[PDB]
RNA sequence: GAGCCGGUAGCGGGCGUGGAUCCCUGGAUGUCCGAAUGGGGGAACCCGGCCGGCGGGAACGCCGGUCACCGCGCGCGCGGGGGGAACCUGGGGAACUGAAACAUCUCAGUACCCAGAGGAGAGGAAAGAGAAAUCGACUCCCUGAGUAGCGGCGAGCGAAAGGGGACCAGCCUAAACCGUCCGGCUUGUCCGGGCGGGGUCGUGGGGCCCUCGGACCGAAUCCCCAGCCUAGCC
RNA sequence: CCCCGUGGUUCGUGGAGCCAUGGGGGAAUCUGGGCGGACCACCGCCUAAGGCUAAGUACUCCGGGUGACCGAUAGCGCACC
RNA sequence: GGAGGCGUAGGGAAACCGAGUCCGAACAGGGCGUCUAGUCCGCGGCCGUGGACCCGAAACCGGGCGAGCUAGCCCUGGCCAGGGUGAAGCUGGGGUGAGACCCAGUGGAGGCCCGAACCGGUGGGGGAUGCAAACCCCUCGGAUGAGCUGGGGCUAGGAG
RNA sequence: GGCGGGACCUAAGGUGAAGCCGAAAGGCGUAGCCGAAGGGCAGCCGGUUAAUAUUCCGGCCCUUCCCGCAGGUGCGAUGG
RNA sequence: CAGGCUCUGGCGACUGUUUACCAAAAACACAGCUCUCUGCGAACUCGUAAGAGGAGGUAUAGGGAGCGACGCUUGCCCGG
RNA sequence: UGGCUCUUGGUCGCGCCUGCGUAGGAUAGGUGGGAGCCUGUGAACCCCCGCCUCCGGGUGGGGGGGAGGCGCCGGUGAAAUACCACCCUGGCGCGGCUGGGGGCCUAACCCUCGGAUGGGGGGACAGCGCUUGGCGGGCAGUUUGACUGGGGCGGUCGCC
RNA sequence: CUGACUGCGAGGCCUGCAAGCCGAGCAGGGGCGAAAGCCGGGCCUAGUGAACCGGUGGUCCCGUGUGGAAGGGCCAUCGA
């Protein structure tokens, strides 16, 4: 329930719309909305732990972008990353986006 | 999700082959243990380039060995030694054949490659295989003579 | 340009045609709190580190400099923080009320909360409009028009095209290819990462390869000046 | 791009396209792709998934100009420490 | 400044026709029309829309403000005159095969007794523009406990 | 300097490097820090003023830090 | 300054607690009885979450509900 | 969000086998091609074993013998026969790709371990994202008519 | 035998509106009667329900760039 670190995907606000009755297309009288409320649609956030230059990097990334992360690791094959802390490596990878 | 294998893996594929596996089996097993890389465009170009370079050095080996075989077979190495009747007092060895082929004709050849199990102890005309490259054998006719 | 030491007279003393008081501009000084930022803290108080000075000064004390955190850029530089009457954008977002009850609907994306920006903000150079064989970024006013439509087709809600006006402006990248620096090891016509060149289009444009041809525009950036504002004068 | 849940637009599921997107699947590079209100053919318009852009517009803490505005129970809550 | 608005044509769901048109097979009959207005500004009456003649709710909603009163908990301290009853145990004795148990002494237990401080508030009287927006007198409950109390803390609005 | 408080310590709690969570605001959180009427720490009697005193004065005690002297010892800590 | 006493019923076993400011009770609580949930990252409660309480506990334990010392007991109906 | 294996289910890719009327040599899948194929890739025929048995057989085999036998012809019915395709009926065995299940694995993910590029446990379950139906006074918004010899209760409510 | 008609409807009853009711006659194609004529259900007065939303049949009127389609309109009837 947070932000994708790759796509920036954020929880959104959508409506829950309860309906009763038969649709007009099906020979019915029509759909009567019997209630609307607010609700949140979160991304499908998951954890992705990858090894980069000897350090363990964790990404809280939406599922729909798990492959993108690996692209970063590929694109990280030509960076001076030896010795740096995990946070600095993560900043480098994100800057590669 | 297509991947490029790094090692031969049982009932799955050969080293260097591009196979098709579920994304979980690649992300959480093959790629961590360094058994396969993602079949992206970049490393696919890299694999194509490595295959090209390997075939290039193989063609270089075969062409160089074909030139070396064109050098031989059109010559007879004549080695004079000391001998009584058909039996030689000393022995002509691969090292001696190489010393001869470098002193006359001027070819530096690898003596270890010459197929010669036992030292030549008799006189006459012999034919020996050199084999600088497998499937590319060279027939050398040497005339072990006396005086 | 002859008075002056504020509102404020008095006691007690002074200054000014050698141009004071007063007004405008720049500079200096600016205790302590406050984003408050050496550290703490019950704001305006308390307690330190380091360098330098003072007192007889080592203990004690005063003085001057300096020491928070975060972000970006090869220990050091630049930036950030907080405030601002309304106006602006974005992220969240009610209810009374109306429907002569009430639930869809309305009030309304209003009130309020939060983050951000600036003298404005948003928007903006067509993957547009919609039938015009047509227009040509965006913003704003008038009109279209309470029309087209939406709606327990209830209560109510409410466009756009077009036309008239204000204004007027268009641009830079990514990618092909080319160069260079760096490092990865799976050694190269290799992959990746910086930088430079090239390139910016819809009558499609561009790269590359041939083939012919070799100065006029001009900034939104920078410099100078007119004009203007912050005292006044005849 | 298609499907599922929604928001925006006059559009409250309506014949519901257009813009946007939380989830699932998921392409191509001009013979490419989006739109013209389901959809299909024809005919047109346009060129997405990178960014910037004055001026005309909004406001009045402040300075100034002007009132068929107030005149001390009025006018800002306060003409006055 | 003529963009636009109203009027110059209506009838019809519309296609469309047009001084007519619609229903209809009808040249039948009828509906609505045609035999001409209008429009702009000022003023006044009433209406729709806004709070719409003025004052008045009980309430609903959003964001903040409060546990220095009070409720509970947490941390740390403090207070409870004096007297009374006399559990277990211990010691000695009696008892028995050994015991249980009986008696005396010692002992000092308890949401034990009486009763000030302290915490309360039973009944009555007073007070009623009170001394006091909860007080005064008399009487009464608890008072080593689920006791009282100081200071430092935490939990709040559909929540504590 | 000796009474109370600070230049000491911790308690609930508060904050909060690390870290975790949340549309924003923010919410948690070991260490550390702050946090007292708890722990720790060296002054008792009398005189004096119109008004202050364990504070000024008198008599008799005491603590801390700095420097020096002598003696002594493996000295030395936010760690045990 | 300092108990009037006795006999006999109802209700509550008892000491306690409560409507600050018209009700102190027969109401609440209480030890005790039963049913029920929970195998531990417990159930359950607070929170969007993180994280807490439960508990630095482990079924002789923790949650919920009812009844309410103690004595003697607590029947029949499972169709809704 | 994965690996392996077992097991059944569905579909294709092959090996395939399987198909029973009067009539007709016998048990005729269909539409064709079709007037000849077959044997040292060892014949008419003899016995032993699987297989389906419409109780007649069909067919895979093996050994002996070791070179003959069936079509077109005609009988014959709707269709008539060797041999070569394509495709149905239903079955089986390998496989593709999956839908369920059972079993195992570790590496996602979860817990834990003075040790953490690790060890141990759970384990593709749980958690969590989107969606489907359901339970849902725990909570939220509201509804709960008028007449009436006061209201309630009763009675009444439109039409003749 | 199907007038329990189709296209209309002069003129009135009743009446706040909206409704409810009676209706000669003209035309279309009919039924019965030799004919004059009668017939637009029933001796009469109750046997009922406005819109909105939707179903079915017909019509072929609109069809969002064009041709179609989707969906609607118009006529008839259904769901109180
Ligand atoms: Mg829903
Ligand atoms: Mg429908
Ligand atoms: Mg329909
Ligand atoms: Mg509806
Ligand atoms: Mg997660
Ligand atoms: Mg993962
Ligand atoms: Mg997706
Ligand atoms: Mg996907
Ligand atoms: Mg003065
Ligand atoms: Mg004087
Ligand atoms: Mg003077
Ligand atoms: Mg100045
Ligand atoms: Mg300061
Ligand atoms: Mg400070
Ligand atoms: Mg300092
Ligand atoms: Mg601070
Ligand atoms: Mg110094
Ligand atoms: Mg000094
Ligand atoms: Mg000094
Ligand atoms: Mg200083
Ligand atoms: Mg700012
Ligand atoms: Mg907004
Ligand atoms: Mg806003
Ligand atoms: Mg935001
Ligand atoms: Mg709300
Ligand atoms: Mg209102
Ligand atoms: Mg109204
Ligand atoms: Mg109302
Ligand atoms: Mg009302
Ligand atoms: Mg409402
Ligand atoms: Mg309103
Ligand atoms: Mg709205
Ligand atoms: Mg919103
Ligand atoms: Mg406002
Ligand atoms: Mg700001
Ligand atoms: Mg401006
Ligand atoms: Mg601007
Ligand atoms: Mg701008
Ligand atoms: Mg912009
Ligand atoms: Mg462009
Ligand atoms: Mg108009
Ligand atoms: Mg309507
Ligand atoms: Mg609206
Ligand atoms: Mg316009
Ligand atoms: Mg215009
Ligand atoms: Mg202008
Ligand atoms: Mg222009
Ligand atoms: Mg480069
Ligand atoms: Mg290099
Ligand atoms: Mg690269
Ligand atoms: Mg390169
Ligand atoms: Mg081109
Ligand atoms: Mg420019
Ligand atoms: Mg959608
Ligand atoms: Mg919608
Ligand atoms: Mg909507
Ligand atoms: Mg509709
Ligand atoms: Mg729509
Ligand atoms: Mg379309
Ligand atoms: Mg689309
Ligand atoms: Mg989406
Ligand atoms: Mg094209
Ligand atoms: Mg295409
Ligand atoms: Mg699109
Ligand atoms: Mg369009
Ligand atoms: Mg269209
Ligand atoms: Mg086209
Ligand atoms: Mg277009
Ligand atoms: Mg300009
Ligand atoms: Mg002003
Ligand atoms: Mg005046
Ligand atoms: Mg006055
Ligand atoms: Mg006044
Ligand atoms: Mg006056
Ligand atoms: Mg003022
Ligand atoms: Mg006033
Ligand atoms: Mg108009
Ligand atoms: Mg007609
Ligand atoms: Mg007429
Ligand atoms: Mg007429
Ligand atoms: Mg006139
Ligand atoms: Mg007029
Ligand atoms: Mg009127
Ligand atoms: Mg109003
Ligand atoms: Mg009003
Ligand atoms: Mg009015
Ligand atoms: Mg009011
Ligand atoms: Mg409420
Ligand atoms: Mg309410
Ligand atoms: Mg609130
Ligand atoms: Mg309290
Ligand atoms: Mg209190
Ligand atoms: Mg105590
Ligand atoms: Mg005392
Ligand atoms: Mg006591
Ligand atoms: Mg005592
Ligand atoms: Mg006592
Ligand atoms: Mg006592
Ligand atoms: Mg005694
Ligand atoms: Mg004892
Ligand atoms: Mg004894
Ligand atoms: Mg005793
Ligand atoms: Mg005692
Ligand atoms: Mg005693
Ligand atoms: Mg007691
Ligand atoms: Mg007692
Ligand atoms: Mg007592
Ligand atoms: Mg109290
Ligand atoms: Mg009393
Ligand atoms: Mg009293
Ligand atoms: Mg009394
Ligand atoms: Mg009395
Ligand atoms: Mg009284
Ligand atoms: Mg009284
Ligand atoms: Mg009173
Ligand atoms: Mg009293
Ligand atoms: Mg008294
Ligand atoms: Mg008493
Ligand atoms: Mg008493
Ligand atoms: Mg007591
Ligand atoms: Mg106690
Ligand atoms: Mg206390
Ligand atoms: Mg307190
Ligand atoms: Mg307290
Ligand atoms: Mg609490
Ligand atoms: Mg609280
Ligand atoms: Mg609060
Ligand atoms: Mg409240
Ligand atoms: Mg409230
Ligand atoms: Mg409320
Ligand atoms: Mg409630
Ligand atoms: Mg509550
Ligand atoms: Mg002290
Ligand atoms: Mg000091
Ligand atoms: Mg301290
Ligand atoms: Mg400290
Ligand atoms: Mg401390
Ligand atoms: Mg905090
Ligand atoms: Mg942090
Ligand atoms: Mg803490
Ligand atoms: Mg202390
Ligand atoms: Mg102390
Ligand atoms: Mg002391
Ligand atoms: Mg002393
Ligand atoms: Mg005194
Ligand atoms: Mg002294
Ligand atoms: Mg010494
Ligand atoms: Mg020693
Ligand atoms: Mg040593
Ligand atoms: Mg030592
Ligand atoms: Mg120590
Ligand atoms: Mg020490
Ligand atoms: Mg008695
Ligand atoms: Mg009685
Ligand atoms: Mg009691
Ligand atoms: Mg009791
Ligand atoms: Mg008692
Ligand atoms: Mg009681
Ligand atoms: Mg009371
Ligand atoms: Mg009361
Ligand atoms: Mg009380
Ligand atoms: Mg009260
Ligand atoms: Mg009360
Ligand atoms: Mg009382
Ligand atoms: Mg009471
Ligand atoms: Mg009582
Ligand atoms: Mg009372
Ligand atoms: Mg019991
Ligand atoms: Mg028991
Ligand atoms: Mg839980
Ligand atoms: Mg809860
Ligand atoms: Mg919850
Ligand atoms: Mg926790
Ligand atoms: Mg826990
Ligand atoms: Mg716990
Ligand atoms: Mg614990
Ligand atoms: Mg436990
Ligand atoms: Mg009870
Ligand atoms: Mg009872
Ligand atoms: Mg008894
Ligand atoms: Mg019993
Ligand atoms: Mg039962
Ligand atoms: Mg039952
Ligand atoms: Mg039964
Ligand atoms: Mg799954
Ligand atoms: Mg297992
Ligand atoms: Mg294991
Ligand atoms: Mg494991
Ligand atoms: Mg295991
Ligand atoms: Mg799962
Ligand atoms: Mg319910
Ligand atoms: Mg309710
Ligand atoms: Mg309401
Ligand atoms: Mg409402
Ligand atoms: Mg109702
Ligand atoms: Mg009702
Ligand atoms: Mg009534
Ligand atoms: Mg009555
Ligand atoms: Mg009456
Ligand atoms: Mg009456
Ligand atoms: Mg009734
Ligand atoms: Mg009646
Ligand atoms: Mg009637
Ligand atoms: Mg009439
Ligand atoms: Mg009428
Ligand atoms: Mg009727
Ligand atoms: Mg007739
Ligand atoms: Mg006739
Ligand atoms: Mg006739
Ligand atoms: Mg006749
Ligand atoms: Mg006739
Ligand atoms: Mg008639
Ligand atoms: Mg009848
Ligand atoms: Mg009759
Ligand atoms: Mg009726
Ligand atoms: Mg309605
Ligand atoms: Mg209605
Ligand atoms: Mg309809
Ligand atoms: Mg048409
Ligand atoms: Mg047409
Ligand atoms: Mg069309
Ligand atoms: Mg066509
Ligand atoms: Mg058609
Ligand atoms: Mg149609
Ligand atoms: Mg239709
Ligand atoms: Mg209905």
């Amino acid at each position: 329930s947070k932000v994708c670190e790759i796509s920036g995907k954020r929880p959104i606000v959508a409506n829950s719309i309860q309906r009763r009755g038969k649709a007009k297309r099906e020979g019915g009288v029509g759909k009567k909305t019997t209630g609307i409320s607010k609700r949140r649609q979160y991304p499908n956030l998951q954890k992705v732990r990858v090894r980069v230059a000897g350090q363990e990097i964790t990404f809280r990334v939406a599922a729909s972008h798990i492959p993108k992360v690996y692209e970063l690791v590929e694109r990280a094959k030509g960076l001076r990353l030896e010795g740096l802390s995990p946070k600095e490596i993560k900043k480098e990878l994100l800057k590669l986006l | 999700m297509k991947v490029i294998l790094l090692e031969p893996l049982e009932n799955l594929g050969d080293v260097g082959q591009v196979v098709d596996v579920k994304p979980g089996y690649a992300r959480n097993y093959l790629l961590p243990r360094g058994l396969a890389v993602l079949a992206t465009e970049s490393n696919l170009k890299a694999l194509e380039a490595r295959i090209r370079a390997q075939a290039k050095r193989l063609a270089e080996r075969k062409a160089e060995a074909e030139r070396l075989k064109e050098i031989l077979e059109n010559l007879t190495l004549t080695i004079p030694v000391r001998a009584g009747e058909t039996k030689i007092y000393g022995s002509v060895t691969a090292k001696d054949i190489a010393e001869a082929l470098s002193r006359q004709h001027g070819i530096t050849i690898d003596p270890k490659r010459l197929a010669l199990e036992k030292p030549i102890k008799e006189l006459g005309e012999y034919v020996l295989t050199y084999k600088p490259h497998p499937e590319v054998p060279i027939q050398l006719k040497v005339s072990v003579v006396a005086q």
